[PDB]
């Protein structure tokens, strides 16, 4: 009843302080959607990612973007994992999330205590948000209640992966009693957890056995199926198993020496995976069978940060090395050499690439704590448009089937 | 076991009843081939002397023991441990009522008094069919185990 | 390279076939460009090399050593005569010099390694699985971490749970648990503290349900 | 003067559909979320002790 | 202490040279200026132009309303976010 | 013909999404063209007549050497935006009605 | 061939029953695909394959139950 302090204030001044920030950058916004690069229909061999957003918050600058996420039904949803991956600047972390309403003021925020390495949003009810931490520490996040508090933690009661969890995941539980989550960790291996009562507990799915538990550092799930994932390892190899120990490694794509620090599927053609390491090369390799070798090879001077494969088309990928330079290759129109390589940092060293379902848009992760964000000029995006007689996936199958033959029989 | 301390059918949708008598806490069955439990849960310390279910929510139960607790064994999400350990006395718990629509408890203690509990939004149902399902499925096994005597003495 | 084995691999014409191997000297010029670059890094960047990620300091950089040599190696033996001398002899160098940091380094591990035994008391034993890949151990081997990271683990547990409990007082009762947080004898302190925190665990909930 | 006018208010304008069409900024993000994730222990209390 | 906080950001940019909140009759509130000789100007000039926008908006299908306004003249923008309780003002310039 | 030009700006803008409406209306408040029905017409050029001249006269004295070549009033349903350009021999205050809700 | 045949016709846990429910259909799936001379040799490596193979749902679905047995001798109704 004192004016002063009702809420519908602060809801209209947070709407009027948008309105306010849009009047700041009207440019970059309407850039962002309504904006084609004309000399590309001129050069067709090379593109230009063009600058757009900036992010920083005042507590970033003493911290490293270690993962970025983005939220299934608004499409103006970040979720920047702030923290730390030298081995002797330990922090305590961050968690902002974005909006493109307005780019200065995050909408949320919450601080943890240890390094974020990893982010999820739920993919169906479309607000709770799954992290990892430095220190074993699963934590979910519910986001519309603003208190800057977790609503579960993990200890060392229910479970505790002991060492860094590098990466997690949200599966669909079907209208259950439950909600479910899959993990990785450098000492022991794959848990699952579930969001019982008050609590999250842990059942283990499979241990990555070569002296030790070998370390492994990421995974990613094929959407089409669900049991069957690829997890990397720092042994060096790449393996694929289900979700059962049903032929522990089902597929073992051994190629590498190093930790590996991405994998990625494509969402058409679910057969073919790419998959990129710290020895400085990137391989984008077949499933269903071919276990002993690599169709293809991508060399480049300094190691991955990471790769991912376009959302609107499965040609088109991009890299992300530890230099400054994001490329970006066209695996159908140029053949061994990067479409677009261009430098975006100044000193700071990337590390993290995540592409956007809707709008054709990227982002890309500093060193120095900053996420920074990049459109794709019309030579990148180039997807085949349907016709009468033919449906859109077949086509990019297609595509993909034939560079894959054509380097199968031209490597020997 | 022993002198045995419990016994109780189970209500809110069926004929299955309880056994809590001894320090282990089953759930037992009602037919002529099933002479073996269903359910059974932990064996314990602290010698067991009784408690019942709910009627207000299919199959959750209640041990007491000579130590004392309100073991708030739900039935359907676990399977080993007891979901809530109380202690409402030191003194050796003897006793067990349940209001009639489910949600406040009674023990009187080894040396007097009586004790008036309350148990909140814990109890109440939104399923009553898996429960009769997985206390019906879980004893076919048994009879199933009932099989294999007669075919490994005839192999 | 790999388009000279493939036009090999083409055709046969014995005149063709005494010039395919001409082209290895076309081909060994830029592998002494590559020779070159690597050279380059090695020394801007000798004292304070970038490494992997979450890589320890020590022997988390011969691995950034060993793979400029193993970049510039791998090549070398397919590669395989006056130009040829003088570029044998810069290689013959550089695996010289990769061969100085991953000695000097493991030495500088071993006389860490009498230092920092007795935070950083992983390193000294988070190494040695880096350190088992290749090269040779030393004394007391990372046979104890079955433990250590249990005795971190439940006892940043416990005492952190000293603090709940005494979020809900507002005393001889913490007298008990101040006589026993203060105390191969950290087994029976950890028994002893989780005992000791069951009871008042108890105590003050029940404290709580008979005052509100 | 007229033609002038209105297609110079129609440029001016063109301007500004876009500018709405392409950021909303009058959308509160979970407006009407009901589903929510909660603590749901269980809880023990002593109404009295009948002595 | 949000109300605040936002007031102090949202005052802080490139180009904002003025908050107000003013309530249903007057009595401009929480200003945010060095000097009191213009604030009296937009609180008596600007609710007018708020609620007889509400009259312009409504009196087409009387289940609409009217939640803000903006008038961008030459060297400013006007933004005003009316509602029941009171009317509030950010002025800038782009 | 330039006529073809104004029309075509009609379906320049109307191309838009969202778009529901466009229409013209001169400073005696009588709408020229149209887009809409006889009488969704007429409340509009009465309406909007009277209340930019309110709003400008508003802007005018509040600072004497800033005029407004803009106006964007909101609803719940459709965010009408009014351009003006005050001139003699001339002043048109052209007002669109959109929303991005639909299609 | 037909040793380990008999053998796999001997054949929480609502997801468990589940799951040796798919090892049943995959066993059957796999022999009466193999119900039609030295280059059974072939065929018949890749039915030890999945025997090696479908041996290890079985390990992995009495690893997850064997810690949910309850007492002393719920594991021999599991075992």
């Amino acid at each position: 009843v004192p004016t002063l302090q009702s809420p519908t204030l602060m809801h209209s001044l947070g709407t009027l302080d948008r309105m306010v920030n849009q009047n700041m950058y009207e440019e970059v916004a309407m850039d962002f959607k309504y904006w084609d690069d004309a000399s590309d229909a001129f050069r067709p061999g090379e593109g230009s990612l063009l600058p757009l957003w900036r992010f920083v918050s005042d507590k970033s600058k003493r911290r490293q973007v270690t993962s970025v996420c983005w939220n299934p039904l608004y499409d103006d949803m970040f979720a920047v994992g702030y923290g730390s991956y030298e081995f002797l600047k330990q922090a305590s972390g961050l968690i902002n999330i974005y909006s493109l309403k307005n780019p200065s003021h995050p909408e949320y925020t919450f601080h943890t205590e240890s390094g974020v390495m990893c982010v999820h949003f739920h993919p169906e009810f479309a607000n709770l948000l799954a992290v990892g931490c430095y220190d074993g520490s699963v934590l979910v996040y519910d986001v519309r209640l603003k208190k800057d508090e977790p609503i579960y933690q993990a200890s060392v009661r229910t479970g505790k992966l002991n060492d860094p969890v590098w990466q997690i995941y949200w599966q669909p539980d079907d209208a259950q009693k439950s909600l479910q989550f899959v993990s990785i960790s450098s000492d022991g291996a794959v848990n699952l957890w579930t969001l019982t009562k008050s609590e999250l507990i842990p059942e283990c799915l499979m241990k990555l056995r070569v002296a030790a538990g070998g370390c492994c550092m990421d995974f990613c799930k094929m959407p089409g199926q669900e049991s069957i994932y690829l997890v990397g390892t720092e042994e060096g190899a790449i393996h694929r198993c289900s979700k059962a120990y049903s032929s522990q490694y089902l597929s073992t794509y051994v190629s590498h020496h190093l930790a590996v620090y991405a994998v990625h599927w494509n969402n058409i053609h679910p057969s073919m995976f790419l998959s990129a390491s710290c020895r400085l090369d990137h391989q984008a390799v077949g499933l269903c069978h071919d276990p002993k070798r690599a169709v293809m090879n991508f060399d480049l001077n300094d190691s991955i940060g990471d790769v991912s494969w376009a959302a609107l088309q499965p040609t088109v990928f991009a890299a992300v090395t530890d230099d400054g330079r994001v490329h970006v290759f066209d695996l159908a129109q140029n053949k061994l050499l990067p479409l677009c390589s261009q430098k975006v940092v100044k000193k700071a060293k990337l590390t993290k690439l995540v592409f956007n379902p809707k709008h054709p848009i990227v982002l890309v992760g500093d060193d120095k704590g900053c996420v920074t964000s990049l459109k794709l000029s019309p030579n990148l995006r180039i997807t085949s448009k349907p016709e009468k007689g033919q449906k859109f996936e077949d086509l990019e199958v297609a595509k993909l089937d034939g560079v894959v033959e054509i380097a199968r029989k031209s490597d020997a | 076991h022993g002198p045995i301390y419990g016994l109780r059918r189970n209500p809110f949708n069926s004929k299955y009843f309880l056994s809590i008598g001894d320090w282990t806490a089953r759930v037992w069955v009602e037919d002529t081939a099933v002479k073996t439990p269903i359910l059974t849960t932990k064996y314990h310390p602290t010698y067991l002397t009784g408690g019942t279910w709910s009627p207000s929510r299919p199959g959750v139960f209640f041990t007491i023991k000579m130590d004392g607790a309100m073991d708030v064994w739900d039935l359907y999400y676990k399977h080993n441990e007891p979901t809530l350990t109380v202690q409402v006395s030191d003194l050796a718990l003897t006793a067990f009522a349940v209001q009639e629509s489910g949600g406040t408890v009674a023990v009187g203690t080894s040396d007097g008094c009586t004790s008036v509990l309350q148990l909140s939004t814990g109890l109440s149902e939104a399923s009553p069919a898996e429960k009769a399902n997985i206390n019906a499925m879980f004893e076919r096994e048994t009879t199933r185990e009932k099989n294999l005597e007669k075919a490994i003495k005839e192999a | 390279l790999s388009l000279l084995a493939q036009f090999q691999a083409i055709m046969q014409r014995e005149t063709l076939q005494q010039d395919l191997e001409n082209k290895y000297m076309v081909i060994f010029q830029n592998y002494a460009k590559d020779l070159d670059a690597v050279q380059k890094l090695y020394e801007k960047n000798k004292y304070e090399p970038p490494v992997p990620r979450n890589a320890p300091p020590v022997a988390g950089n011969i691995m950034w050593a060993r793979q400029l040599l193993r970049r510039i190696e791998a090549p070398m033996q397919l590669a395989q005569a006056k130009e040829s001398k003088k570029n044998i002899k810069t290689y013959n160098k550089v695996a010289k010099a990769l061969i100085e940091f991953e000695t000097l380094w493991h030495q500088a591990w071993i006389k860490s390694i009498e230092q920092c035994k007795a935070q950083l008391v992983r390193e000294a034993k988070y190494m040695q699985r880096f350190n088992i890949r290749c090269s040779s151990p030393s004394q007391m081997v990372l046979l104890q971490e079955e433990k250590f990271k249990f005795y971190h683990n439940q006892l940043t547990h416990l005492v952190r749970e000293y603090e709940h409990v005494l979020g809900r007082g507002a005393r001889p009762h913490l007298d008990d648990m101040e006589r026993k947080i203060a105390p191969l004898n950290i087994d029976g302190y950890l028994h002893r503290f989780k005992q000791g925190l069951a009871r008042l665990e108890e105590l003050v909930r029940k404290v709580v349900d008979l005052t509100e | 003067d007229y033609i002038r006018t209105v297609v110079q208010l129609g440029s001016s304008v063109e301007d500004l559909i876009k500018q709405n069409n392409a950021v909303d900024i009058y959308q509160e993000y979970f407006t009407n979320v009901t589903m929510d994730h909660t603590s749901e222990a269980p809880h023990v209390k002593t109404v009295t002790v009948f002595k | 202490s949000d109300i605040e906080s936002t007031l102090t950001r949202i005052q802080g940019h490139k180009g904002v040279i003025g908050v107000i909140i003013v309530n249903n009759q007057g009595v401009p509130l929480r200003s945010t200026f060095e000097h009191d000789a213009m604030t009296k100007q937009y609180a008596d000039l600007v609710p007018g132009l708020a609620d007889l926008a509400r009259n312009l908006v409504r009196d087409l299908d009387p289940q609409n309303d009217l939640e803000f306004l903006r008038i961008r003249s030459h060297k400013h923008e006007i933004m005003v976010a009316a509602k029941d309780d009171f009317v509030l003002l950010v002025i800038q310039d782009p | 013909v330039d006529i073809a030009a104004v029309d075509e700006t009609f379906k320049r803008l109307q191309s838009h999404k969202g778009v529901l409406g466009i229409i013209v209306i001169n400073a005696e408040g009588i709408a020229i063209r149209t887009t809409f029905d006889n009488d969704l017409t007429v409340q509009y050029a009465a309406l909007v007549s009277h209340f930019t001249v309110k709003a400008r006269s508003a802007v005018r004295k509040l600072d004497g050497d800033n005029d407004l070549k803009f106006l964007r009033i909101r609803s719940k349903k459709h965010e009408i935006m009014i351009a003006p350009e005050f001139e003699r021999s001339h002043e048109y205050y052209l007002v669109v009605v959109q929303d991005p809700s639909r299609e | 061939l037909m040793s380990t045949c008999m053998q796999f016709n001997r054949l929480k846990g609502k997801v468990l029953t589940n799951g040796v429910k798919a090892i049943h259909q995959d066993f059957t799936s796999a022999v009466e695909k193999f119900q039609q001379a030295k280059q059974f040799d072939e065929d018949f490596f890749g039915f030890r394959v999945v025997i090696k193979e479908l041996e290890r749902r079985l390990a992995a679905i009495i690893i997850q139950a064997f810690d949910d047995c309850t007492t002393i001798g719920t594991t021999f109704k599991l075992l």
